């Protein structure tokens, strides 16, 4: 959609931007389609007289449904890993639209004679929910906020307090 | 725009559970001796956060063990729940009680614990400090529990100035108290434990008659029952147990008229469609 | 470490994953807290020989 | 500010102790009995050969 | 169109094999269609976040917690193929009918392992009186877990624990411990 | 934070000038192990036996798809620490040379 | 005399009642040969008894007596013909007493 | 629920006194 | 009992250190120490128990 | 499929032979299709860390789908009691 | 692939149910006074399987006749569970009790029937033959209980050398005796009755402490609870009752530890999805 | 002689039922350096202890008797090590009195 | 399902009707 | 692992030079196995009665299909233990000959 | 402990803050007097320890 | 690294120990000739290790 004004021959229009370590992923799929549906469900509750008060309203997550076309097997495997991928969120920027905190709910290669040197892809990803999606951080390493552990159940050594102390003394 | 907190007491402090996180609080009282209850759903915990609160939950330390003189043997948590538009908020007080079931109902993806809470669950108490009255009247004995269970009192009933000869040597401990209280004198006058307040009043008196709720919106239908009418409503933060309420229905015309309350269910999701209360009410004398 | 396999009631010998895990956090221990031990390591290949 | 010298009193607070002290504050505690913590210097070789 | 140029690398050769046996096991079975679906699951819920923290304490406890908020599903397969031979489907349907079988499919690329038959759809119609058409389904019976474990040797490995309940008493020429003595003097 | 012994191209621990041993960390570590990870022939850990690669089952063998080759050589290089995944592997031919090439993505 | 049901696997460990009293033996190859591992109730009897055909595992007198039992072999032990070949026999008090009778006259 | 309802069951039988 | 026992220490030296000085020097010599302190000492001792 | 010869030039395709006193019956179908479905089920469980373990696998019944064209009235009566006879395989 | 067995005995033999047949044990065990209790539903029943077994299970021919002097009044059953791979099996045994109940829970053309049975369900037994001890320790008490009921103890307690007074001449049948011997000493040392083990301990104890499960894989997520950890797993031919627990989670790094069990939720199904253990454990002293 | 769980992160607060007595410890980074501040049994025992390897936290008599235990640090205390390299260690009064013992003729 | 437990709540009835 | 006295072609025993009764394991004694159960004619197990090969309700008689007779020579050969499957059952005729071969893919 | 500790007082003025006389005064004399009495005081305070 | 044989006195074999001696003598003239076998180093802790 318009904008932006790029002034620009050569932008990139699909971006798996890991989070983390902010790094490309899978730069290679020849995507043809990306559909982002939104989800949300009312409360509808009638009452007494003819009348229904829908109440509040809850803001399902989002989810990505992107048709891909693998040329390469090291894009397959790397797919692959995205499905196996359980502890790092994407990042999708599909045209102007960004979308963080995204893991992949599903996947589906097709093999056919219609295309014998590349393989059509289903990726499906879907949005993870956070309380607060704008965290509160701080700079320097002394000031954080405390978390308890609760109750730990100190575990059991042997050594005496003769080990301790020729421990301390070196 | 529902807003529902669960807020615990640690030592740590009070982590409130906001109505972000997908939370089911079902509380169930009555204006009987039993303790009033609420189950508690609550998904999408932390590891840290489910070590701060289920460690802490437990029925050790009294029994293996001895870590116990007083409160903090077991966390008191309340519930806080409302409405909020344009900016103003109604979060009322639901429930207050300790924690005594902890289970889990959804395994992974969505780690949702279980609990259990109970109004008055510190029977871990003293075994009864003070001795009670030998001979004593009514309202006498009703003030005593109240103050050996450390709770403010109203009593209200016309059988206050009657005495009686050992009222309640043999209890127990404290939340035995109130089934001496509730044992005593039970065609009508029941007494109970709301939140804070120890209720000793007849079934057919208001506990507070200037505070009625004319009630004219419900959801479904205000229906009879063999004792009064019932009814359920979305969540008005006014409606309190043994509390007037000023029926005015439309669907049912007979069912108009001024009733006490005798029970109350709460059903709060703030994820999920169940936001109501269900009142049974009785004739209001 | 090693425990005591001699003991009074004639020798109790462990299986080699016990061993063989003993030895892997003993060698953790000494050279590194995240020292790769895998097999084709020259440490991962002085472990397996102390474990045989 | 009004963190910087929280943190400041908290790290000055219990220093007349010897056995919880740090720093120059405890080298004047242990400076009384004469213990002195010395000073790091190098080897200061001189009249070293050099060929050319 | 020659389709025996396959790729060396790529080779769109469809070999399911046994994991028991490690051969080639149905072939002859020309391929149509190959699907290959890999689900999972994600948190629905909302996730809570402890915020106030510092720069990457909060980056490891998110880390652990997407970690612990998704459950894989194995993978399924579809296979749309032309069987010629009646030794083929006997084959097949005997393998499904067989409770424990597990094949190691192996696609274009993919090295799929530990498979199992779930469905097969065997079609005769009139437009293909020789041959006949079959839809064959497949589940993972368990992900490719490396299985570090203590192996080449009968010895050094683990103890496991058969906790045996009930003792028989005995049978065969044994007249107690005459017949045991017997039976350990015999040198057999 | 993978650290390992530096070896030289001999697979043999190589010492530094003073006569010390360097223990590499991270980024030269992870690709010295994937180096060692891949020289290795299956069979050969008798603590796993069934890692390693299969250079007499897949490869220098009349084998008829080399993707067996591929995914052996993808375990080998995954079955390192701190390594995640593979950003390509090629398996180009030579006339008698079975070139392969690797663009792992470890996370350090 | 009580057969007790075997797996041919290495290394085992098996804990079953017999005899009035909970016997576990963890059965293992050592080298060439078989070792056990006997504890009693918990209270671990011996370690490292070699095991041969006809010759008691317990074979120390305060070990089997007051009448609690022996286990022996009916042929030199090898977990490859366990379950089907070689089998391992429970002997209470009297039977085990006419066992050494038996094979003390040899 | 049938869980509910027994655990409330079990909660009224628990105080301090053993016998 | 039939399946043989290998132990042979020198098990620990893979293909890669087929030209290694040190690896391949190291286990050679940890292999000849427990050789002749464990095999050799039972040997004699045996001799010495005959 | 292949497999078998005939050699034999009137090998008819499809047959329902009754099990008991093994005769043929309904010997004047016309049959369209035949379509002949397996089926099995998984038991799915997933398990702590982020894996699935398939279990054992149940053989369902097998089913057969048959479209075929009835040419007489006596033909049609015989599916009927094929139908309503609840006695024989 | 799962292999279950239910086996009965009867005048002809044993008549082994195999996972053939579709079948579904649900199995409830705890260290209580309680008899554990076993649901099975088994279908694919033969005419002439079922007149064999519905026939002879009856609560007659104690009632309104007499038919009775010891054991093949009611049928004893056992249930043997476990896991076959490459041909070697583990079928461990999982339940041993007699039937109590008989029903048809699904019609035809699936003639399942669903049968309750309990351990120790001889309760009819010869109404004490041995008189109890006049004065006595809590460990002889439990000598004679046992003998009395004919079953193996391990009786692992700190309150055995403590002398009773008139030890339990008030029990009328032999389930009583399991009642009495809960009865008394009940903070924390229950006995219960596992499979034909009578075990008396205190319930922070392990039968056999060289006998720990190591658990590192569960089925959901290892989870707090009021006493100890909860969590389910696939079956394991060495989890019994009361037996010690090694649980080292993941996804909860916090409920490492030792544990003994409590309660032991078994639901086996041949032919359905649920094959679960569940274990109640709770901190082991 | 019992080591406390940590977590490598930098301001944390652990408690805990070791030696008859419900112990807290929360640990900060000040400065550039560990401080601690503990309480048992609800009061709290000191605010702002430093944190030094060998030298008990609970300082001064009044806190550590009797028989109460005390905490020690292997290594100066450092979080961004802590779980792996320097652990805290809880001492009984015995244990301590020994330790205390040694510790004075140092 | 109650069903069992109600099963279950009727097993306490010994061959003493005693009555 | 299947184990057969070995026999001849005449199909009685026959013993070795030593005057001895070899025991076939495995391999051969499964091939000899399945040799005699396809030349067992269906009725002659007095113990099993539907066992065996229909020579003559399925073969040797004027008979409309052969699928039948593929059916029972599959079940004959699939009876014998550790045969599992059957790779080729190829049927062909000459102008009398009943050509059957098979390609038993036992597992030993 | 280890990784720094901030406490600059002059960390708050963003790059806007580049040409302002006045926001920019306020902080650098406010800065300038909590120097002067904290870190300075605790200086001398220890010069007097000594 | 010796076996010492109490002939006929304390008839008892006794260990030497000092083995450290001679796995420094290993680890040099195997893995090179000029280690720093010094203790605080990764060889010299591996050397401590294999002579305990």
């Amino acid at each position: 959609m318009l904008g932006i004004f790029t002034s620009l021959l050569s932008s990139r229009s699909f971006s798996i931007v890991d989070q983390n370590t902010n790094q490309l992923v899978a730069a290679d799929l020849r995507i043809s389609r990306v559909n982002t549906r939104f989800s949300s469900v009312g409360q509808r509750h009638m009452l007494e007289d003819g009348k229904t008060k829908m109440d509040s309203r809850t803001i399902h997550p989002m989810e990505i449904i992107v048709e891909v076309f693998c040329p390469s097997i090291d894009v397959v495997d790397q797919i692959n890993q995205l499905l196996l991928d359980r502890d790092t969120l994407y990042k999708v920027i599909t045209r102007g639209m960004v979308f963080e905190r995204m893991m992949c709910t599903s996947e589906a290669l097709n093999q056919t004679p219609d295309m014998i040197s590349a393989t059509p892809a289903r990726l499906t990803f879907s949005q993870v929910l956070v309380q607060n999606p704008k965290p509160i951080m701080f700079r320097n390493a002394g000031d954080s906020s405390m978390i308890d552990r609760g109750l730990a159940l100190a575990e059991d050594v042997v050594g005496s307090a003769g080990d301790l102390f020729d421990y301390a003394v070196n | 725009k529902r807003i529902l907190r669960v807020t615990f007491n640690m030592p740590y402090g009070p982590e409130v559970i906001r109505e972000d996180l997908d939370v089911r609080v079902r509380i169930m009282k009555a204006a009987l001796r039993i303790q009033n209850r609420a189950t508690m759903e609550i998904f999408g915990l932390t590891t840290q956060l489910r070590e701060s609160l289920l460690s802490q939950f437990t029925a050790w330390k009294h029994r293996q063990r001895q870590v116990g003189r007083e409160d903090e043997l077991m966390i008191k948590v309340s519930v806080e729940a409302g409405y909020s538009d344009q900016g103003r908020e109604q979060v009322s007080r639901v429930f207050v009680g300790e924690v005594a079931i902890v289970d889990i109902i959804s395994p992974p993806p969505d780690i949702g614990i279980r609990i259990q809470c109970y109004t008055r669950q510190i029977d871990r108490t003293k075994t009864i400090r003070n001795m009670p009255p030998a001979n004593t009247t009514f309202v006498k004995f009703v003030e005593w529990g109240a103050n050996e269970m450390g709770l403010n009192f109203i009593c209200d009933t016309s059988y206050n100035d009657q005495v009686l000869k050992n009222p309640g040597r043999s209890i127990t401990v404290a939340s035995a108290i109130l089934a001496s209280i509730q044992d005593m004198y039970m065609p009508d006058v029941a007494a109970f434990v709301d939140d804070d307040i120890l209720i000793v009043k007849d079934r057919d008196k208001v506990i507070r008659p200037d505070e009625v709720t004319n009630v004219n919106s419900f959801v479904g239908i205000p229906s009879w029952s063999e004792w009064g009418v019932e009814f359920q409503c979305l969540f008005e933060p006014s409606i309190r147990v043994a509390g007037g309420v000023a029926v005015e229905s439309l669907m049912n015309p007979s069912v108009n008229g001024n009733y006490v309350i005798t029970a109350l269910e709460y059903d709060l999701a703030s994820r999920d469609r169940p936001f109501y209360i269900k009142v049974m009410g009785s004739p209001a004398a | 470490a090693n425990y005591n396999y001699i003991v009074d009631t004639g020798v109790i010998v462990a299986d080699t994953a016990d061993v063989l895990s003993d030895v892997e956090a003993e060698f953790r221990a000494a050279l590194g807290a995240n020292i790769n031990l895998a097999a084709s390591t020259p440490q991962g290949s002085l472990v397996a020989a102390e474990a045989i | 500010a009004r963190s910087s010298v929280m943190r400041n009193e908290a790290r000055i607070a219990n220093t007349i102790n010897p056995n919880v002290s740090f720093g120059t504050f405890l080298d004047a505690i242990c400076a009384l009995m004469g213990i002195e913590r010395g000073s790091d210097l190098s080897t200061f070789g001189y009249g070293v050969q050099v060929t050319g | 169109m020659n389709s025996f140029l396959k790729s060396i690398l790529n080779t769109p050769t469809l070999t399911i094999r046994d994991d028991v046996t490690k051969l080639p096991v149905w072939k002859s079975l020309q391929v149509k269609k190959v699907e290959i679906y890999s689900p999972a699951s994600v948190v629905s819920k909302p996730l809570a976040t402890k915020d106030q923290t510092e720069a990457q304490v909060y980056t490891e406890a998110l880390d652990i917690d997407v970690k612990n908020g998704k459950i894989i599903q194995p993978v399924r397969l579809r296979i749309n193929a032309i069987c010629p031979d009646l030794s083929t489907v006997e084959s097949i349907m005997n393998a499904f009918n067989d409770n424990t079988s597990t094949f190691a499919i192996t696609s274009k690329s993919i090295l799929a392992d530990k498979m199992a038959i779930m469905t097969l759809d065997v079609d005769q119609s009139p437009d293909m009186l020789n041959a006949a058409e079959i839809n064959m389904e497949f589940e993972q019976v368990e992900p490719p877990v490396l299985n570090e474990f203590d192996p080449a040797f009968p010895q050094d490995s683990p103890t496991y624990g058969v906790q045996i309940q009930s003792l028989s008493d005995a049978n065969l020429l044994d007249l107690g411990a005459i017949g045991d003595s017997i039976s350990s003097a015999a040198k057999s | 934070s993978t650290s390992t012994i530096r070896t030289g191209t001999n697979n043999d621990i190589l010492l530094d000038d003073n006569g010390n041993m360097v223990i590499l960390r991270d980024v030269e570590a992870c690709a010295q192990d994937v180096r060692a990870a891949m020289l290795m022939r299956t069979g050969e850990n008798i603590f796993d036996v069934n890692s390693g690669v299969g250079y007499f089952e897949y490869i220098f063998s009349p084998q008829k798809s080399y993707d067996d080759a591929r995914k052996s050589i993808a375990d080998a290089i995954l079955s390192s620490p701190d390594v995640t995944g593979i950003e390509q592997l090629d398996i180009d031919i030579t006339g008698e040379v079975f070139g392969v090439d690797a663009k792992v993505i470890t996370i350090h | 005399m009580k057969k007790i049901p075997l797996t041919a696997v290495p290394n085992q460990a098996i804990s079953f009642n017999a005899g009035s009293s909970y016997w576990k033996i963890r059965l293992y190859q050592n080298m060439d040969m078989m070792n056990a591992d006997i504890s009693r109730d918990g209270v671990i009897v011996c370690h490292g008894v070699r095991c041969f055909g006809g010759i008691p595992l317990l074979q120390y007198s305060r070990q089997y007596r007051p009448d609690y039992g022996n286990f022996v072999f009916d042929r030199d032990a090898d977990w490859t013909l366990f379950g089907d070949g070689i089998n391992l026999f429970y002997l209470d008090g009297a039977e085990f007493a006419e066992y050494q009778a038996l094979a003390t006259r040899k | 629920q049938l869980t509910t309802a027994i655990q409330d069951a079990q909660n009224d039988s628990a105080t301090k006194i053993l016998y | 009992t039939l399946p043989a026992y290998n132990s042979d220490i020198q098990q620990a030296l893979k293909w890669l250190h087929n030209q290694a000085p040190g690896i391949t020097g190291l286990i050679q010599r940890k292999a000849q120490w427990y050789d002749r302190f464990s095999r050799q000492f039972w040997a004699n001792w045996e001799r010495d128990v005959f």
